């Protein structure tokens, strides 16, 4: 029961109205994201570009799992 | 006689034909090399060249698979490999972690849709990366899923203060940034954890604690228990802008209205003086320039064109018109030896 | 009279071999002028798309290992490229920035592995673009190590509060969020600077400051010293969820465990309620639904499957069964023409 | 008797040139068969065979220019498309849409550069998802520009406290942390809504109210007005680090320059100790290392080397060696037969 | 005019100093980003390259669209 | 030191303990990332190819060179 017009008269006022909510004990979920691809034909015709493609994976993971082994 | 040089003549003749014969033979002899060094240059060095040609092809669609498939990850689990130890999930990856939709987000979590945007704005959903196999190339994500509870009746109030005059002396009132009431009830609110939005704060925290039986009745109309502030040898803030509304203590000071050009003239009656952004869209105060209107720019669009080219056309040889020329005239040749066995 | 018409009889017959052996002579140059039309197409349609083929997919291979590049480097440095005032580094940039290993980023830094982890969780190391060169296309950029110092002895103590009730009044003590101790000494803690953290807190700027004597009473046990609230006309919070473990105030209210339907009823002896999550996952507390609980979603997977097809292979031309025979009806008669100048 | 025997000699040899005609023709219509053969295989197996290569091409050239256009919106637009609610547009996008320059940036938004630099690091230009377009495949962003009003004269100061000795007993300084000054003016600073930046602290909301007049006396001069506390059961800090200086207080303690070796010996009339990071880098203060200097790690370079190989090089098929024998042997006979035709 | 010297008798210090600014009402500018380019050949031989392109745009788009349905 | 019975009776829990860690001098190294490889045929089949990537630099290099330059 704030009496807003008695109030404004000294400068007072107010600029906003939200409702409160407090947060409780937090859920958990594990998501796997698998990298590379599952490809069935594995010729002589892909070799090359299959590592060129893992060589990039290695930039990317290799800090991630070096950094959880030190900081773990 | 007679017949001896006939003979002889028609011996001369014929042993002639057998020399041209011959040289038939030999030109025939250079055909068939000549084709088969045709045929010998298309398994050496065109088939060859054209299955590296289809095999380079084939790798180069794999890697532009391979390719897009990691942008798919960059696009969303991005901010998650870069930062493996705390990092927001993107929309893409709360709708596909709990299902495939929104509408199985809102219902597996219990959110209300208002609930998500308080969430989404505020950052509250953080994923660690708890596990990389380097072997095997993949990582496990862990996601964290903040629950609310709603304290049914509290309503958070933001107060913004401004200097205002009584006569020739300037006061200004010190009351809390937040206030929260429960229907007739009034306490504090602590921001420290707390994110204000439109349509409620969601604090990691507690932020509730008992408000003193004086600034209660300040708060509650009796204006005279509040803690004023002579400003003399000080200073504070002349005006506030609240979402298109300014509100300016104009008095004993110049505040005119940059776009009519006329002067705002602070009523004694009243304390502060209201301006809205449609009657005046910039206005000076104290010499203090300030945007009351919301200004838009021209929109901006931004687009790709692409232009390809046809693909190569390689028509038929059509070489048919020689071969069957040769065809006809051996034809003829065929019948025309049986024509000289029946003169024979 | 007989030999007369003998020399006809041979003439006749002759004449029409030399018109028989021309007729396959100018088919042969039909035969000729269809091989080289033959060539004349290898030569100037197929060799020149080949190359065409070849020039164009060697452009694409370049581009594809050109633009796996770029993801690279957007992968690595993507917010610094967005902003160049201040962007957090990665754990893959840092890791080449610093010799090639974590390991030698510890040692590097002078960090404990679990300042490490500070600091990445509260985004400490900055990144600036200080020079980008467009003609070279190469950017420079100045990255920012913290460096840390531990004051030994002092720990960092987190305060949180709830009205507790004695008889029918309820009250509320008001304790500073934040206090740090050293051995038996008490001294204030300043959160502005600061990131609250399992491990340690770090703080960008001072953060220690000293306690008034009355204040270090009500936290050494002189629980009388301490300033109470009597919460009436106002309301605190009720309740305090900390790790698993609920503490309220559950005295003249009405507290229920949601999940076994039980009635959570508090000793007049003791203060507080303390509710474990094991015995309580969902309890109910002045009307509100607290979850103490953790829940746990079922795992998701992330993967894609990639599907290719052989490259073509096409096979021999295999030609030789006519070119083959042609060989050996040709030279046959090699012999069979030359036996007849024999005789003669 | 001896035409007779003449005859016969005719009889025979004439046999058997018929049958050499016969031979040599029949292998003629072999080389027909081969060079169709190999007409056949061209048109049926080599023709779709390039064409399919060729169609294949031109969606890989495509699937890369779409592909590149994506990674190039992703670096532009990143952090929109993952968070739709409120991201922080790029440096790249906000030059796009502000006509094409950073130039019109300012002009348009009427930023003096400095201005930019403070909005740019406090990250107040956000960028909201309106409208998405899922048939059509476009999105709509609502960028929102900050406006700001610089009140002159007002200059805001940071105020840093370190504890200090007199005699045996140590007392401590309590003072806001920021004051604001214009001219012979003083108030305090609000610094919940502002970023303090060195070119200025831009507020999102009010930060200015009026001091009280005891606190302007103590800024002022009159530090018998101040309040002190007395550090007796507490503890403070004893050191400031402030752009690579350090203020200490090395009274009753030990403070030694741990890189010379040397002991930092307060003189008593002097109340606090400063040290600058030449003199030395690093220093021990009761106890405690504290690194002055700052320390430079060498340089580091990321780099890419790509390799590839230059397309085959198919040569001309150059048969025409053979084809020119069978041409030369050609006119041999297409002669001999005709000028011993004539005898005939 | 704060008296800096007599001030750092007492321990305390001035580390900064900084020009003062408040924001004021925001300007607003809508931007279009058409992710799918113009391409006017579309002939037989770009028909699957086009469709894998749109798939990678929905992965994208569509969460975006689903979100921005329920929350508003 | 803290008597955490006593607190408990006046409703003042702990609910937490870290050490704590003052940051000082921050060190300081620069980093020059190279956006073009060094590439060694540059024949007549890899021209507009790399023209396409230095004009997919140019649009994300230029902006920063010129806002650099603006505001320093
Ligand atoms: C990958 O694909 C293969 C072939 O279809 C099959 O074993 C299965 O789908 C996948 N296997 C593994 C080990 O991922
Ligand atoms: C494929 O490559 C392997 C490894 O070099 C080799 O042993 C094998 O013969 C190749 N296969 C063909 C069909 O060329
Ligand atoms: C508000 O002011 C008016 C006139 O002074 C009067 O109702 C009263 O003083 C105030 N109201 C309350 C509820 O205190
Ligand atoms: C804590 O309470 C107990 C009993 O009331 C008693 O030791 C004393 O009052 C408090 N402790 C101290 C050290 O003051
Ligand atoms: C400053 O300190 C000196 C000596 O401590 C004192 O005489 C003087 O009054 C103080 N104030 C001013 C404003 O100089
Ligand atoms: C761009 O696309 C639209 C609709 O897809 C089409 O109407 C228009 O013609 C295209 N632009 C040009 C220049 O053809
Ligand atoms: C292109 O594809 C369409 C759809 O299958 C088909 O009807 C049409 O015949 C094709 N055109 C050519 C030239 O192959
Ligand atoms: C690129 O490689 C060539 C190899 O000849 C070398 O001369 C040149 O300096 C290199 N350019 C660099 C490293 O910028
Ligand atoms: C491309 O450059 C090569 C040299 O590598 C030259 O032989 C060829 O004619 C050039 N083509 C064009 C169209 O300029």
């Amino acid at each position: 029961q704030i009496h807003w017009g008695n109030l404004s008269k000294i400068g007072v006022v107010g600029i906003g109205s939200a409702s409160y909510k407090v947060m409780t004990r937090s859920s958990h979920q594990s998501l796997v994201i698998k990298l590379m691809p599952n490809i069935t034909l594995l010729n002589n015709c892909t070799r090359v570009e299959i590592a060129e493609y893992r060589r990039l994976l290695r930039t990317v993971l290799e800090p991630i799992r070096d950094a959880l082994n030190a900081m773990t | 006689m007679l017949n001896s040089q006939a003979i002889d003549n028609l011996r001369a003749s014929l042993e002639t034909t057998n020399q041209a014969i011959e040289a038939i033979r030999q030109a025939g002899q250079g055909m068939i090399l000549a084709v088969q060094g045709v045929q010998d240059y298309i398994n050496n060095e065109l088939i060859p060249s054209m299955n590296q040609l289809s095999c380079d092809l084939i790798g180069q669609k794999l890697g532009l698979k391979l390719l897009r498939y990691y942008t798919e990850i960059l696009s969303l689990f991005g901010p998650s490999l870069r930062d493996p130890i705390s990092a927001e999930i993107s929309i893409q990856a709360l709708s596909y972690a709990l299902g495939g939709d929104i509408n199985k987000v809102l219902e597996k979590l219990g959110y209300s849709g208002g609930d998500l945007l308080g969430i989404l704005e505020s950052r509250g959903i953080k994923a660690r990366i708890t596990h990389v196999d380097t072997e095997s190339y993949f990582i496990v994500l862990s996601i964290a899923y903040p629950t609310l509870s709603e304290i049914k009746g509290v309503i958070v109030h933001r107060l913004e203060g401004v200097s205002y005059n009584i006569g020739s002396q300037e006061w200004y009132t010190t009351v809390p940034k937040y206030v929260a009431t429960q229907g007739y009830l009034i306490s504090n609110f602590d921001e420290s954890s707390c994110t204000f939005m439109p349509e409620g704060t969601v604090c990691s925290q507690n932020a509730l604690y008992p408000m003193s039986p004086l600034l209660q009745e300040c708060l509650r109309g009796s204006t005279k228990s509040c803690a004023r502030t002579l400003v003399s040898g000080s200073f504070g803030n002349r005006f506030i802008l609240s979402q298109g509304n300014l509100i300016a203590n104009c008095a004993s000071i110049l505040c005119k209205c940059y776009t009519t050009g006329t002067i705002i003239n602070q009523d004694p009656d009243k304390i502060l003086t209201y301006i809205a952004a449609d009657h005046c869209p910039v206005v000076e105060v104290n010499g203090v320039t300030i945007q009351v209107g919301s200004r838009r720019y021209p929109d901006a669009v931004y687009l790709h064109r692409i232009d390809l080219g046809p693909p190569i056309s390689l028509g038929r040889l059509d070489v048919g018109t020689n071969l069957g020329n040769a065809i006809a005239k051996l034809e003829d040749a065929k019948e025309l030896l049986e024509s000289s066995d029946q003169i024979l």
